[PDB]
């Protein structure tokens, strides 16, 4: 049969706990478990997997979870909750797409994952981005890593290999 | 000699197309364990890093480290050659002045062989350094493509904001 069990960290950054559970168990155990240890109450806490607010009634095969995946615990928010916003302001007007991390389990090649450690706010040159997307031909998905200090990484994966683009952000 | 054979001629074409648009002359370095390429564009704001492991060729062999410098325009003219379903094989004998691209169709029927004169190209100096990043997201490349293409209409600058 398949794996039938997987391990997941659960962290708030100073305190983490690992668990192994069937891929069919509601996460309530782990969320109550982490919560008891924390002193804090079960529902005084916001829980997200890769940017996605999850709720105790949900299973790992639902979120299409990997081995070694992480759930993060935050104090109650706004909210319900992280987002990516792309914006351009030009001469003629302006544009603004907001996308939310989500996982569709029926077909998950489509989903949107987000490890945010620090929030970032960066600008790039659309001429360069326009060439970078020419690698969409190589890969179903694109991986983007953003550093407020280093150039950004845009990665397209092949079967044993990759095409990477490192692009310096603008200043002003 | 170097001898690297792709299952799909389409793969290599599709990889060159991935970046023939920002850098134009690139040195491909062949090794015992695969091929890599780095190049910076002219503005020197964009670095392109290619790596193809051994598990992407159906058959890979590289006796000695060799470096082939290619004009990516020249190269993609030749990559428009044959059926793009076909077995494409690169071949260079060591200390090379040309590279050979050899298309063959499954049946012994046709066999197109191209030779490309090589370039002399300076290595620049860049090395890369990974460092962790504040944020990491992954999404469909078709979606990101649409976003960029669309917002491209309005400004010369796109800004990303995660919170």
């Amino acid at each position: 049969k398949p794996e039938t069990h997987i391990n997941l960290k659960v962290s708030d950054g100073s305190s983490e706990i690992f668990f192994k559970i069937k891929k069919t168990t509601p996460l309530r155990r782990l969320m109550e478990a982490f919560a008891k240890r924390q002193g804090k109450e079960m529902d005084s806490l916001r829980f997200l997997y890769d940017g996605i607010r999850i709720q105790a009634d949900q299973t790992p095969e639902d979120l299409d979870m990997e081995d070694n995946d992480i759930i993060e615990a935050h104090r109650e928010q706004i909210g319900g909750g992280e987002t990516i916003k792309f914006v351009a302001d030009g001469d003629i007007g302006s544009g603004s797409v907001i996308i939310k991390p989500f996982v569709d389990m029926e077909h998950p090649e489509t989903s949107i994952k987000l490890e945010m450690d620090q929030p970032v706010d960066l600008t790039f040159g659309a001429k360069y981005l326009l060439d970078i997307i020419k690698g969409s031909s190589l890969s179903d998905r694109v991986g983007i890593r953003l550093s407020s200090e280093a150039p950004a990484l845009f990665q397209f994966d092949l079967k044993s290999g990759f095409l990477q683009f490192f692009l310096a952000p603008k200043f002003n | 000699m170097l001898e690297a054979k792709f299952e799909e001629a389409s793969l290599f074409k599709r990889i060159i197309d991935g970046f023939k648009d920002c850098v134009q002359l690139v040195n491909f370095q062949c090794k015992e364990d695969g091929i890599i390429a780095q190049a910076v564009d002219d503005s020197r704001v964009l670095l392109v890093s290619l790596e193809i492991g051994v598990e992407a060729f159906q058959e890979y062999r590289c006796d000695h480290p060799v470096t082939l410098g290619m004009d990516l325009t020249s190269l993609s003219k030749i990559l428009r050659c044959g059926n793009n379903t076909d077995t494409l094989t690169l071949i260079a004998d060591n200390t090379p002045d040309s590279i050979i691209l050899l298309f063959e169709d499954t049946k012994k029927d046709r066999i197109a062989e191209y030779s490309l004169k090589l370039m002399d190209i300076d290595a620049d100096f860049l090395k890369i350094e990974e460092l962790q990043y504040d944020s990491t997201l992954s999404l469909p490349s078709s979606e990101f493509s649409k976003i960029v293409r669309d917002l491209s209409q309005l400004s010369d600058s796109i800004n990303i904001m995660i919170t």
